[PDB]
């Protein structure tokens, strides 16, 4: 029932018998993992594909026209924790502040003072 | 419309019989029947036609 | 008698009735009695019938005598567990095969004991109650507005009618007409207000006055005599006035029966002695009686139109056709066609015949499908009655039998009247929800007693018969009803009452009958009826010349040659139907009636135990009194979908699909009720070492992490069976099929897979490891060989050859497979806490506690806050103690166990008083800044494993008519791109992709005519020749690309004579 | 050496072929399983 | 349905311990687990929850 | 039933989220990828790779 | 939720508008990867204890 | 019942049927001095949390 | 041969778990490295079981 009930994704072949989708792209389809199933369609023309990537790419969909506001945020664990990590009381030492910077792929390669 | 549909043709004289892809048959291997629904009321009609004429001659 | 006592009473209950009482009890009632009364009524033919014989199971097959049959066989051979029927016919005789009910009376099982059964291969634990038609186990489903009762309804401002009273009538035994009585009341609450009523077969309506004179009452005031019972009630009487004027034109019984259109007058009578309020009796000399009713009715009407009595409550539950009854209304329909069949042989003999196949085959049809009403050009029946008994789990089967239906916003509701008789939680989500009810543990259905032994017992203890009544000499005369008939009134009743009630308690008027005294209206209800749900209660009676008390005492208890039959034959317990319930006062806790427990707030009866208002489903749910009710309702469904053991004989069963959990486990916490659900011996799951925490972030959104390591040690592994089956069809014209290992040989008609794993008998051996598509069976037709379902594979587990009634070769094959839990399979606890696997880590990777102990499962803390299911949290704690203490942890409903208590017990053992434990992150070993709710919780492994769903297609089997793909993943189908999916793409402005209905489905090249825009063209694609004679063309022709479904749309329209011309150029412009 | 079909109760190795009836060397009970294979089956310990 | 060799949860063997347990009950009339050496609940629950069906299965004929 | 909407290079199974997949990705089971194809015309830019994929 | 939810002021709503579909789409994974990882180590749970009220 | 088993090397990674471990205790700094934890509690951590 | 009420692979599992000796386990080779088609004394231990 949404323009977002269908979105174009980058394919990632992986093992195990299941479609593995990102969490933040959860509420658009409105799915959960208690058994929910998903349909997948495969473009076939060179343009068909393009039409799928230039207008239906998940990134283009982030701001929903129905309520002129985004429609995908940070859910559960990531949200809940992002809160903790923020409090003035939350401190991290070098050993971890490093393994943390490493996980950010775009990291400039510079540890902040 | 005098060209495409004249009042009279709302009554049928000669009946258009649709072909197989329309009323396909489904055989159970080889030596077993299997005929579509329409491929019957065509025959039911056909038979109700035969007898009629054989009462008018 | 304390609380812990009432349990032995309940134990006492099932020791004697057993979970499926209802089904059996109601069956025997059809065989034993009913069946007779049915054959003996409108029998005798211008040749009569007498007693009928009902033998035990038999198998009349050509090439053998008549083998005395048994359950477990008919099962394997797909037969029919039915026996013969004989009738002492008068001028001994065979008439049909009746399908018996397993575990009943004619079913040999009814006697055999423990050891006795193990030999018949029949699992002891199977409580039976089902039929076995053509193989598969069929379960008759209970079919639930009562009859013969007066109702008054107000009819909307827009209507010529003000109010109206109705009464649906039908003979409780004999044909059973479905014609209702309408006692209307024209003239809205203003206009200058008549009363007319509707009769069966009469075109228009008649003004009540005439209905009376036509009855046998000719003068006014003698008419008002019947309607109103108080000459000083001018209002009501006033109302009647205008009515009297209506009929003032017909002054006697002659004309009375006339105006109802010598020929006509005679028919008038008829519709009054056989159609008019036909219950009561359709005899003759009772005109009087019906008159007092039509009077009691016209009364009830006004009693409301004058704001003294509300409009009748349509959903007052107090106002179930089990198996036994169903066969009844069914049999009749049959035997009656046999009756008038035997009439034709007798109408040809110008000087054996009884085809006892209409009662055998007729019965089978119904029971087989689920369509009661015959067959023929009569689909105008009901499908559902009789289904395919569940066998996923034990608690699944129980549930299925204790099920109720209800032909189609208010009914679905959980009414008050539902207390005790039906389970509040167990009921299907979506679609039909509330139209399908399950019985509580204690509930039972009435069966059908006799009226007279109580009609008599009455008009000889104070019941001055209705026949001769005088409203004024007998003012406040308490009127009495019997099964909906008015058998006279009674003077001082207070005693008539506490005499019948003393009569039942000694057991001289079946404990099943209902007697309700409504002082607040002065009436006496008598019910023998068949289909009244009732529950049992302790009797209170202030019978204590030593105080203020339950008739039952701690001496009766410890005394439990003392069944439940005695607990009733001593007036210590009573069977209260929903109606009688209305006039009693029930005490909850027998006894009673701390800053931890739940705050707790004339008696005639006490509650055996509140935790008995639950049915099979909830009975397995721990602390259902601690979760959000809507959740309990869910688990109420998932249970019927977990794994376990559905019987023990399973190893000798040839049923398609069946799953057994490698290693079961009775729960660490249980319901006292489970004890009767044999649950401890047939668990639906295992006790997993849960751990509610966040980790990799793979236990997110109801997906759970499962410890691979222990998945290997066999945790939650399950066997999977399957049984493909085939026959060797023949023809009265000796042309038989074959079971061989075919190849070549002039035909080709063969499969793709291999036949090599086929010994020459056309079968595999039980050792063979089959897979992909490998031909499992080999049959031929002078190929008809069976292939292992494409998604499957495993190993053959048991092959078997056998005869058919028709001496044909019957062969079923069973394949086994061990199914391992995988990163996707679904699981769940007993709290609607369903979730699937997201990943699987091992011991190292797993988070842990100093002790070593590590979780088997890691569910997310997020599935708790809004689900509200807390009992879940409790079962864990409790079970973490029962784990350490070895003592069984009770989770049972409303008891005296608290969170504060258990927590103290857990502190005695060593761990945090709340469960939480320290844990060190399996990757680094550093402690977790937080603590976790680590504790053993029961988890059911619901069916629904990924690899049974995963499906992908690209150009596969195409349909025939349409030419589009085919449906379903099993037949290699393709997912539909239905409307809604269309829409979206259109929203995206994804023009081309959507257009790309063609490439992924239909598409097709048709050849149109440039002139008559049709698909005529005879395009012989080679020699180019195109043509289209009739339009005689070979020059102007076009080719187009449209969805074959559409090409078809057109061919179709044409054969209906409409002409869809297809033109390649616009001529109309714009 | 050798076996064809067995009986559901009195597990007594039988052996037949077309038309030779489908019963047992006694018990009428016309069931019968098709005894294991000769070719050994190999399993994995996981 | 037979006893489970080794506990799922931690791994400690537990096949042998079946008869020892089902015995320390019938006779010594007894805690049993504790002496059988089954400490932490993971393995504890293993034994204390097994419902030996095999027995009933064994009651079947051929 | 057949025109305004038909069954159609498609697949469907069970979802479970993965916290290590770019927002726009979608992990597809090898099994499925080995089933669904894509008609790519031979071109002197991809001949080399295609002749490999084909072998 | 207020600063990183599917909300109006939403840091997301802003990063989309200011940087583009792409940049913002990546933003998720990062904010994620860092946090999810962190949580993996700081741990978090819930138990009956979270639902009990003070003695008085 | 006739079998014939073949045993092989292998490890717990390949399968649990290998690892000879089976539960292992691990603790450090029982008195939270390093503060690698934040004790949950209703009133007193120390009294409510087993030493 | 196997007339037990347990299935083939159910027992198969069982034996996978039965603990075998592994003292001089280090002076044996992984079937994967041993140059023998399938197995042998130099990399495996065969067992019998009749009941
Ligand atoms: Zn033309
Ligand atoms: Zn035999
Ligand atoms: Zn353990
Ligand atoms: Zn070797």
């Amino acid at each position: 029932l949404h323009k977002m009930s269908m979105m174009a994704h980058r394919v990632k072949v992986m093992p195990y018998s299941t479609f593995r989708l990102n969490l933040s792209v959860t509420s658009p389809y409105n799915a959960d993992f208690d058994g929910d199933e998903m349909n997948l369609h495969v473009p076939q023309s060179e343009e068909t594909r393009a039409e799928l990537s230039q207008l239906c790419a998940v990134p283009l969909q982030i701001v929903s026209p129905q309520s002129n506001k985004p429609v995908m945020g940070i859910v559960q664990d990531t949200l809940c924790g992002v809160r903790k990590m923020t409090l003035r009381d939350t401190f991290i030492e070098y050993e971890q502040v490093m393994n943390m910077l490493f996980w950010v792929p775009s990291w400039d390669g510079v540890v902040p003072q | 419309n005098e060209d495409y549909a004249r009042p009279e043709w709302m009554i049928i004289t000669v009946l258009p019989v649709p072909p197989p892809q329309v009323r396909p048959s489904i055989a159970m291997d080889e030596t077993t029947q299997g005929q579509d629904d329409l491929t019957h009321k065509l025959s039911d009609i056909l038979k109700a036609n035969i007898n009629v004429q054989k009462l008018e001659m | 008698i304390t609380t812990e006592d009432c349990w032995t009473v309940i134990s006492a209950f099932f020791e004697e009735k057993g979970l499926v009482s209802q089904q059996l009890d109601s069956f025997d009632e059809f065989m034993e009695t009913s069946i007779q009364d049915l054959v003996w009524e409108e029998p005798r033919l211008i040749i009569r019938f007498g007693k009928i014989y009902l033998s035990r199971p038999t198998m009349t097959e050509a090439d053998g005598t008549t083998h005395a049959m048994f359950p477990q066989e008919a099962r394997l051979r797909n037969l029919t567990y039915s026996s013969p029927v004989y009738l002492d016919m008068e001028k001994k005789v065979h008439i049909g095969k009746v399908p018996i009910m397993l575990r009943s009376k004619f079913c040999s099982l009814r006697t055999l004991d423990e050891v006795d059964l193990y030999k018949m291969k029949e699992c002891p634990y199977d409580m039976g109650g089902y039929f076995v038609i053509n193989g598969s186990e069929k379960v008759l489903i209970a079919q639930e507005s009562a009859a013969n009762i007066v109702q008054v309804f107000k009819k909307a401002a827009p209507s010529p009618i003000s109010h109206v009273a109705e009464i649906r009538s039908a003979l409780e035994k004999g044909s059973r007409l479905i014609s209702t009585m309408q006692i209307k009341l024209y003239g809205r609450e203003d206009k200058g207000r008549t009363i007319k009523a509707t009769l069966p077969y009469v075109k228009q309506d008649i003004p009540i006055v005439i209905v009376f004179r036509a009855l046998g009452v000719v003068p006014d005031g003698e008419i008002l005599q019947h309607i109103c019972y108080d000459e000083n009630d001018w209002q009501m009487l006033e109302m009647l006035k205008p009515c009297i004027e209506e009929g003032f034109v017909i002054q006697d019984k002659e004309v009375a029966l006339d105006f109802i259109g010598e020929k006509r007058i005679q028919y008038a009578k008829d519709i009054l002695q056989k159609e008019l309020l036909p219950h009561i009796t359709q005899e003759e000399g009772f005109e009087t009686r019906k008159t007092f009713f039509l009077g009691y009715m016209v009364n009830r009407l006004l009693l409301c139109a004058l704001e003294r009595k509300d409009q009748d409550d349509r959903d007052h539950f107090g106002k179930l056709d089990l198996a036994g009854p169903l066969l009844a209304n069914l049999f009749r329909i049959l035997f009656r066609k046999l009756t008038r069949e035997i009439y034709r042989y007798m109408q040809r003999c110008i000087e054996l015949a009884v085809k006892s196949t209409t009662i055998t085959s007729g019965l089978k049809y119904s029971l087989a499908t689920g369509n009661w009403g015959e067959q023929k050009k009569a689909m105008s029946s009901r499908a559902g009655v009789s289904q395919v008994l569940n066998r996923y789990t034990y608690s699944s089967t129980l549930s299925h039998l204790r099920r109720t239906n209800t032909p189609i916003a208010k009914p679905r509701q959980l009414h008050n009247t539902h207390w005790g008789l039906v389970c509040p939680a167990e009921t299907p989500e979506g679609q039909a929800c509330g139209l399908v009810k399950n019985l509580s543990l204690l509930s039972g259905i009435s069966i059908g007693s006799p009226s007279e032994p109580i009609i008599n017992f009455l008009e000889e203890w104070g019941m001055e018969p209705l026949e001769d009544y005088d409203p004024a000499q007998h003012t406040k005369s308490t009127r009495i009803f019997v099964n909906g008939v008015w058998t006279g009134i009674h003077r001082d009743p207070s005693m008539l009452v506490s005499t019948m009630r003393d009569l039942r308690r000694s057991g001289a008027i079946s404990p099943e009958v209902s007697i309700i005294r409504d002082i607040r209206e002065r009436e006496f209800k008598i019910f023998t009826d068949v289909g009244r749900v009732y529950r049992p209660l302790f009797i209170v009676e202030d019978d204590e010349s030593k105080d203020n008390e339950l008739r039952i005492t701690k001496e009766h208890i410890r005394k439990i040659v003392y069944g439940w039959s005695s607990l009733v034959t001593s007036g210590v317990i009573e069977y209260v139907d929903g109606e009688e319930e209305e006039t009693i006062m029930i005490a909850m806790t027998p006894e009673d009636l701390d800053t931890a427990k739940r705050i707790k707030p004339t008696f005639t009866h006490c509650e055996i135990h509140p935790s008995m208002i639950l049915g099979v489903a909830a009975s397995i749910i721990p602390f259902p009194d601690h979760n959000q009710s809507p959740r309990n309702t869910y688990q109420s469904a998932m249970g019927k979908q977990a794994m376990g053991v559905f019987l023990t004989n399973y190893n000798v069963r040839m049923d398609t699909m069946a799953n057994i959990l490698y290693y079961p486990q009775k729960p660490l916490a249980k319901t006292q009720a489970m004890e009767y659900l044999k649950f401890r011996e047939l668990p639906a799951g295992q006790n997993a070492i849960v751990a509610i925490a966040c980790y990799s972030g793979y236990n997110q959104e109801d997906s759970m992490i499962m410890n691979q390591s222990s998945i290997d040690r066999g945790l939650f592994r399950s066997l999977f069976f399957r049984s493909y089956m085939d026959q060797e069809k023949r023809f009265g014209i000796s042309i038989v099929e074959e079971f061989e290992k075919p190849t070549r040989a002039t035909t080709l008609r063969l499969k793709h897979g291999t036949y090599e794993k086929l010994d020459e008998d056309g079968l595999i051996a039980p050792g063979v490891r089959v897979s992909g598509d490998d031909i499992i069976i080999g049959k031929t037709t002078p190929d008809a060989s069976t292939p292992l379902r494409s998604t499957e594979n495993g190993i053959v587990d048991q092959v078997l050859l056998t005869t058919n009634q028709e001496g044909l070769k019957f062969v079923k094959v069973r394949m086994r497979t061990t199914k391992v839990p995988q990163i996707g399979d679904k699981f769940a606890s007993r709290h609607g806490q369903k979730g699937t696997i997201g990943v699987t880590y091992r011991h190292e990777d797993m988070p842990f506690s100093a002790e070593g102990i590590v979780p088997d499962l890691i569910i997310n803390p997020h599935a708790i806050p809004s689900r509200m299911t807390v009992a879940h949290l409790i079962e864990c704690l409790l079970s973490k103690v029962g784990s350490i203490r070895g003592y069984e942890g009770d989770a049972t409903p409303f008891t005296d166990l608290t969170v504060d208590a258990v927590s103290n017990l857990l502190r005695d053992n060593g761990y945090q008083s709340r469960g939480f434990e320290v844990m060190y992150n399996g990757h680094t070993g550093k402690k977790l800044m937080a603590q976790v709710f680590f504790g053993p919780t029961y988890y059911q492994r619901l069916r629904h494993m990924v690899d049974d769903k995963i499906h992908a297609r690209a150009r596969g089997p195409v349909q025939v008519l349409t030419r589009q793909p085919v449906e379903g993943r099993s037949r290699d189908g393709g997912l539909r791109f239905g409307e809604m999916e269309r829409d979206c793409m259109i929203a995206h402005g994804a023009a081309g992709f959507l257009k790309e209905l063609m490439e992924a489905s239909d598409a097709f090249r048709v050849h149109v005519c440039g002139i008559c825009g049709l698909m005529s063209v005879i395009a012989n694609l080679k020699k180019n020749q195109f043509e289209c004679r009739s339009c005689k063309n070979k020059t102007n022709i076009y080719q187009l690309h449209i969805p074959y479904a559409a090409k078809l749309l057109f061919q179709e329209l044409m054969a209906m004579n409409i002409a869809p011309r297809l033109y390649t150029e616009r001529s109309g412009v714009s | 050496y050798g076996v064809k079909y067995t009986c559901g109760a009195c597990a007594h190795n039988f052996s037949l072929n077309k038309s030779d009836p489908v019963r047992c060397k006694e018990c009428g009970h016309r069931v019968i399983y098709k005894a294991r294979t000769k070719r050994m089956s190999k399993f994995l310990t996981t | 349905m037979i006893i489970p060799v080794r506990c799922f949860s931690c791994g400690k063997v537990v096949g042998d311990k079946w008869d020892a347990y089902l015995r320390l009950l019938e006779e010594g009339k007894q805690d049993a687990l504790d002496e059988l050496k089954l400490k932490r609940y993971c393995c504890r629950r293993m034994v204390l929850t097994h419902v030996d069906l095999i027995e009933k299965f064994l009651r079947y004929n051929p | 039933g057949n025109l305004m909407g038909k069954r159609v290079f498609s697949a469907r199974t069970v979802i479970s989220g993965d916290p290590n997949l770019e927002l726009d990705q979608v992990g597809v089971p090898i099994s499925i990828a080995k089933t669904l194809s894509y008609p790519e015309t031979v071109t002197q830019y991809n001949i080399h790779r295609l002749t490999e994929y084909v072998r | 939720k207020k600063t990183v939810g599917s909300g109006g002021g939403g840091l997301i709503h802003t990063v989309m508008r200011e940087k583009g579909p792409k940049i913002c789409a990546e933003l998720f994974g990062n904010i994620q990867k860092v946090v999810n990882y962190w949580l993996l180590h700081n741990g978090f749970s819930i138990g009956i204890g979270d639902a009990i009220a003070d003695a008085s | 019942l006739n079998i014939r088993c073949i045993a092989k090397k292998g490890i717990a990674k390949e399968h649990a049927k290998w690892s000879p471990c089976s539960a292992i205790a691990f603790e450090y700094d029982p008195h939270n001095k390093l503060k690698h934890t934040d004790f949950w509690f209703e009133v007193d951590a120390k009294k409510e949390w087993p030493d | 041969m196997n007339t037990s009420v347990l299935a083939d692979e159910f027992i198969s599992h069982r034996l996978g778990l039965i603990p075998l000796v592994s003292e001089d386990v280090e002076e044996m080779k992984y079937s994967r490295d041993c140059t023998c088609e399938d197995y042998c004394d130099e990399c495996s231990v065969v067992l019998e079981l009749s009941a």
